[PDB]
């Protein structure tokens, strides 16, 4: 389970994928929501 | 300290009733505010297709 969060123009967009079985692969992580919240997010 | 001389209760009741004047029926009243922030605008009006 990949994930990515960024923070852009308000928008908070993450992006995730589900495979089998680390570095022996390839796979780009799909947009799946997009919620513009406008906070700003320093720290996690 | 109490009801009594210089203290009045300050909220009183309409008692709305069918056979009053136009002037005294009840309205519903709604106001919209509508707010223009440095974020995105998540509110917009309908787009016919």
């Amino acid at each position: 389970r990949e994930f990515v969060f960024k923070n852009i123009d308000g928008y908070f967009k993450i992006y995730s994928k589900h495979t089998p079985i680390f570095p022996q692969g390839f796979s780009a992580l799909e947009p799946l929501v997009d919620l513009p919240i406008g906070i700003n997010i320093t720290r996690f | 300290k109490g009801k009594g001389p210089n203290c009045y209760f300050p909220l009183q009741s309409y008692g709305f009733r069918p056979t009053y004047g136009v002037g005294h029926q009840p309205y519903r009243v709604v106001v919209l505010s509508f707010e223009l922030l440095h974020a995105p605008a998540t509110v917009c009006g309908p787009k016919k297709s």
